[PDB]
């Protein structure tokens, strides 16, 4: 496998061997990088000795595709000093912005190469062609199919904390924002271009009608970008969406992507009846809101050896009520297994739970009707499991019949999934289950908010039966 | 229908709000058919009481003392309600001690119940231990006034103290009231549930004070109030330090967090202090290791200080070690002279010979009592508190140079410490004599001699 | 030792090969013990790579017997100093060797045999550290898949080997205390096929195993300052250089050549050479 990441094929206009990396290819690692690199030394090693040429092909390169520091310094002491001096030119294809940022955080390994006119990036693929002939050009297939079938859109706007003019090239694999102005990576000025492939366009969003939001796999941080023509990219980027789940395919967890449920983890248990869970929760918490960035009301820091009181509801409460007013975008998976949590724990705990997870309840109306069904069908899958905790709690009735379905009640627009719910969850019962009886009992504290769309809505349904 | 919640907490929130002159039967009935009620009918109880207590203000201090003793009956039955209800505590803490602290006004009958509550469970009970977590979630309405009338009070019983002096400060008869008010310092530290951004200068004075005293639990809960201080002190946002100021904080956190403060403040054996804490034949005190304690919370405070314009705090924390420098209390005489000698910044004429005064009079308990080591303990303290404040003398008096047979006086004595304090001060003093350049102009055997050939005979 | 496998990894157990293996097994612990007197020549020619795999397909087959179990425990120390002295030895390849201990030693770990648990899950917590997870035999299935079923496989036996201890009072303790740093070196080692399946332990009912746990996923969350410890931890400036002779009087000579690297890479970069 790792004879196609680096290998020798063809030869320049200037007599050179040249040598292709593909970068995309390689994966981070121990094992790789120590194979990658004996297979840079094997194959290089007949023609260092004689002026030779690298083409880096840099498409796709992204956080799987980097060298370690440890292995980035390897590069500029385990091969000979008229190694680094042969080479005549580096031809860097397809430089991005993770790879400016990439050479970026490494300006000191790679101060050789800043400024030097032996790296002759190649801003538009007719100018590999000014030094290497096509018949002797031995760039991957897969590269060669990135420049066919683009559906260009020019002079777009990618919008960040620097707005970057762009161009736009959907083609039917992956997405191309190409620069259309020259940023300086390693001294040069360059036309950027970053392509996303199949396997990292999640979420397609058409803001307004000039302003879209492409959502990018294992990248927190989403692309926006305004253009006259946002609507036809955003069809376009469906339809080959579309094309490529419905027939590839015909559940992976990062440790990033998974908020709500340490969170969860980090405030059921920072009240728990130990002081040693108690202290090792507060400083996960600190790291939580330490690298997502998300808003306190007080400052946090991470110390062994806290004393923390046995109890701590003021304060989880005070914490869960902020974060859901000041960030919404992660209540559905906090809400979710945060009914799991509450199910298999003690009784003193489960008193904390819903106590605690009342004010995130709140807003969930926003993630209904937003025309994502995924989203709204999880959210019925919510409000079932919700049914199931206040079937099955007979012990704790009128405090959750108080705190959670009142204030279900009190916000308007949410009324129909519940009265939907309530409905197809009698029918299962039957007449006489205590399924039926005790959750048409919660119909009367689900009215008690607003009367006239409960009354209307139930007189309704029942008058068309 | 089988529920009326919403519909009974309707109705009995607007008769709170609409007329208040009936609460008190209300909340005196009430308590009781909470008390002898089914637990899910329970739950309803304090569901449709929390309006009434908002309005028990006007009820209180309106001059009626009948009334105001039916309300600290009412008060203490919440207590007994507090304590006996385990598996509903977190809800019975939200709900009505919450509503309870967050109106002013109230606090002063609250924390009184609270303290003669506790005093009759006695510190290491059940009751005192729920009562001080309580007080966390009651501080939360009011930091400000909670915190200074918890410090305050203490603060009257160590000054209280002196009236009747033992010399343990374990066999004095309010030991275990200070001790169970220091539990309620441990638990309400954790936030900055006190204000430590006006109430820092009193706070290490206890701190000083109450080192290394008692049982291994508040040995423990000393060293964490100490972690949680200067937490808080760092995560404080009001004070809004400089970046420097907020490095030796941080670095100070990891200097406290060392084996070696668990050996200053008596923690040897145990790995973890929160463990040892929260869990319900002393070794000696070494008097040096105070001084140590001392000089890192003096570096902590004045590098705060640094920062803070005409804070003085030093003004408040120097007359707080004054006041208690210069009185008899045994067990609190030796520590407030260490203290007084490593904080300080000035020194009168009189003071440091009404120090040698009280190194005269200690000097002669223990010669007519071989009964109390204390007593050479206090002649011990009487040295340090020399030391470091020599070098602060003003021009030359001749005790630059008769602190040298106060300090030979002293190792004539044959008791280890004594020597190894004298041998201290004979360093300072002649490494300030050395500064201050006399040793220039004379020998040490003639100018030493000029002040011991008035006082020849003796 | 290689005479000893007939045919096809056909082990022969004989007693003169198996008194030939409990003298060599104390050999190489005594060899492999001492640290002085010039490492450089401890390379050797693929190191103990080839040696330590034929030696447990001997001891595998030897038995449940006194003797037996006598050489297998002090196989397990040995392994565990041999993973002690990981920087000096020299692998051509480790990670399917590691793997491949991994395989041919916790399957028969699970009076002298609850010794030999404790024997044998220090070596396995020894050899987990840092590893990263690979299927030797990656043929047949994609390899991230069966990565993650491995994972699997090795974390439901320290679950139902916690849950055995959960159920006298020291070695349970052993038990319950070098378990969790197995699973923290599995976990730590590699994410993406740890979280999904560990994520569950948050909620175990053992307390004391959450929070241990729990520590190493707040270190996880910042994997992903050392100037000061550069500036005065490692210059100790206003002074004639103590730290620096504490240092060069502390540190044996064998790390000399690397300790003469390490200095004046630094200062070199702080301009007081």
């Amino acid at each position: 496998k790792t004879l196609s990441i680096f290998y020798q094929a063809g030869t320049s206009k200037a007599g050179n061997p040249i040598f292709y990396y593909v970068a995309r290819r390689f994966k981070t690692g121990q094992i790789n990088g120590d194979l990658l690199i004996y297979h840079v030394l094997l194959t290089l090693k007949p023609y260092y000795a004689k002026p030779y040429e690298i083409v880096v092909d840099l498409t796709h390169t992204g956080p799987s595709n980097r060298f370690k520091t440890d292995f980035l310094s390897k590069w500029f002491v385990v091969f000979p000093g008229f190694a680094y001096d042969n080479v005549s030119a580096v031809y860097i294809y397809n430089c991005n912005s993770w790879v400016r940022e990439y050479t970026k955080y490494h300006e000191r390994l790679l101060t050789g190469l800043k400024g030097s006119k032996r790296l002759v990036f190649i801003d538009c693929p007719g100018k590999l062609a000014e030094h290497i002939e096509h018949e002797q050009q031995k760039l991957p297939a897969a590269t060669l199919a990135l420049e066919e079938d683009l559906k260009v859109f020019h002079n777009a706007l990618k919008l960040a904390h620097k707005d970057t003019k762009v161009s736009i090239k959907v083609g039917s694999t992956a997405v191309q924002v190409t620069s259309a102005e020259r940023t300086k990576v390693l001294g040069q000025s360059v036309f950027l271009n970053d392509i996303y492939y199949a396997s990292e366009i999640e979420e397609i969003c058409l803001v307004d009608e000039n302003q879209f939001t492409l959502t990018i796999a294992n990248q927190g941080t989403p692309l926006t970008f305004m253009h006259q023509e946002c609507e036809a990219i955003v069809q376009s980027i469906i339809h080959i969406r579309t094309r490529w789940e419905l027939s590839q395919p015909d559940t992976k967890i990062r440790p990033k992507d998974v908020p709500g449920t340490l969170l969860n983890i980090a405030l059921l248990n920072l009240g728990s009846s130990d002081p040693s869970l108690r202290s090792a929760a507060y400083n996960l918490l600190c790291a939580l809101t330490c690298t997502f960035n998300l808003k306190i009301e007080g400052q946090l820091l991470e110390t062994s050896g806290l004393c923390i009181p046995a109890n701590n509801t003021l304060f989880i409460v005070s914490i869960s009520k902020t974060l859901a007013a000041n960030e919404p975008h992660l209540t559905l998976e906090f809400l979710e297994e945060c009914i799991s949590g509450f199910s298999k724990s003690s009784i003193e705990l489960k008193h904390l739970c819903l106590e605690y997870m009342t004010p995130w309840l709140s807003n969930l109306v926003r993630f209904c009707k937003h025309n994502d069904d995924a989203k709204r069908q999880r959210v019925t899958a919510i409000l079932d499991k919700l049914i199931t905790m206040t079937i099955n709690e007979k012990q704790m009735y009128p405090s959750i019949q108080a705190k959670i379905w009142g204030s279900l009640g009190q916000i308007t627009d949410l009324l129909d999934v519940v009265l939907d719910s309530f409905i197809k969850t009698s029918a299962t019962g039957g007449l006489g289950s205590i399924k039926a009886e005790v959750m048409a009992d919660t119909a009367v504290a689900l009215a008690s908010g607003n009367v006239k769309l409960v009354s209307s809505k139930v007189i309704g349904r029942m008058c068309k039966i | 229908p089988a529920n009326n919640t919403l519909f009974i907490v309707s109705i009995s929130k607007t008769l709170a709000a609409n007329e208040p002159h009936l609460t008190l039967e209300f909340l005196e009935e009430c308590i009781s058919g909470f008390s002898k009620s089914s637990i899910e009918l329970k739950h309803l109880c304090l569901e449709y009481m929390t309006p009434w207590l908002s309005n028990l203000v006007r009820f209180c201090k309106h001059n009626d003392d009948a009334k105001r003793q039916r309300v600290t009956a009412i008060l203490d039955k919440l207590i007994t309600m507090t304590i006996n209800e385990k598996q509903m505590y977190p809800s019975i803490q939200a709900k009505i001690w919450g509503s309870l602290g967050q109106i002013t006004d109230l606090l002063d009958v609250v924390l009184d119940s609270f303290i003669k509550t506790s005093a009759t469970g006695g510190l290491g009970s059940i009751k005192a231990e729920v009562m001080a977590d309580t007080a966390v979630a009651l501080a939360s309405g009011n930091v400000k006034l909670v915190s200074s009338k918890v410090i305050g009070r203490m603060c009257k019983i160590i000054d209280k103290t002196c009236l009747s002096p033992t010399p343990t400060l374990e066999q004095h008869l309010m030991w275990d009231d200070i001790a169970i008010l220091a539990r309620y310092m441990l638990m309400l530290s954790f936030n900055n549930s006190l204000d430590v951004a006006a109430h820092l200068p009193y706070l290490f004075h206890v701190v000083t004070f109450l080192v290394a005293t008692g049982p291994l639990s508040l040995r423990a809960s000393t060293h964490g109030l100490v972690i949680n201080i200067i937490h808080s002190l760092c995560t404080c946002s009001q004070l809004h330090f400089s970046e420097e100021t907020k490095q030796v904080l941080r670095l100070s956190l990891t200097e406290f967090s060392l084996p070696k403060f668990y050996l200053l403040f008596g923690i040897s054996k145990v790995k973890s202090a929160a463990v040892i804490a929260f869990r319900s034949e002393r070794e000696t005190f070494a008097l040096t290791s105070l001084e140590t304690v001392t000089e890192a919370l003096l570096e902590i405070m004045e590098a705060c200080m640094r920062d803070i314009p005409t804070c003085k705090w030093l003004d408040q924390w120097t007359e707080l070690a004054q006041r208690f420098a210069f009185q008899y209390n045994p067990s609190l005489q030796p520590r407030a002279l260490v203290v007084f000698g490593c904080i300080s910044k000035r020194v009168s004429h009189g003071q440091i010979k009404q120090i040698i005064r009280i190194l005269s009079k200690a000097l002669e308990s223990c010669l007519k009592g071989p009964d109390t080591y204390n007593s050479q303990v206090l002649i011990e303290a009487t040295v340090i508190a020399l030391t470091k404040l020599q070098p602060l003398l003003n021009k030359d008096s001749p005790l630059h140079k008769a602190l040298f047979w106060v300090a030979v006086a002293v190792l004539q004595l044959d008791e280890v410490n004594l020597y190894s304090a004298g041998t201290a001060l004979l360093e300072q003093n002649l490494h300030t004599l050395d500064s201050l350049r006399i040793f220039n102009d004379k020998s040490p055997e003639e100018v030493f001699m000029a002040i011991r050939n008035p006082l020849e005979w003796h | 030792i290689s005479k000893f496998f007939d045919s096809q990894g056909q082990v022969l157990l004989t007693d003169t090969n198996t008194q030939f293996v409990e003298q060599t097994i104390a050999i190489m612990k005594n060899l492999l013990d001492n640290h002085t007197e010039g490492s450089s020549e401890h390379l050797g020619q693929a190191s103990i790579e080839t040696m330590m795999l034929n030696l447990v397909r001997y001891v595998r087959v030897l038995g449940n017997m006194v003797h037996a179990i006598q050489i297998k425990t002090k196989l397990c120390q040995l392994v565990e100093v041999m993973m002690a002295r990981r920087d000096d030895l020299s692998f051509c390849q480790e990670m399917k060797f590691r793997n491949k201990m991994v395989e041919y030693l916790t399957d028969w770990v699970m009076c002298l045999t609850r010794d030999l648990d404790q024997a044998s899950m220090e070596a396995v917590v020894s050899l987990l550290a840092g590893l990263p997870l690979q299927p030797e035999e990656g043929d047949g299935v994609e390899l991230m898949e069966a990565k993650s079923q491995l994972f699997l496989k090795y974390f439901t036996l320290f679950m139902n080997l916690l849950n055995d201890c959960s159920e006298m009072s020291r070695r349970l303790a052993s038990l319950r205390h070098c378990t969790v740093l197995a699973m923290s070196n599995l976990l730590n080692a590699n994410v993406d096929s740890g979280l999904m399946h560990s994520i569950g332990l948050g909620y175990h009912k053992d307390l004391q195993t959450r929070a241990t746990f729990m520590e190493v996923l707040t270190k996880i969350l910042q994997q992903g300052f050392e100037r000061l410890v550069e500036l005065v931890t490692m210059m100790g400036d206003q002074g004639e250089l103590p730290i620096a002779m504490a240092l060069a009087n502390v540190v044996p000579c064998s790390q000399w050549d690397e300790l003469a690297r390490v200095l004046v890479t630094l200062f070199d970069s702080r301009h007081l050479l």
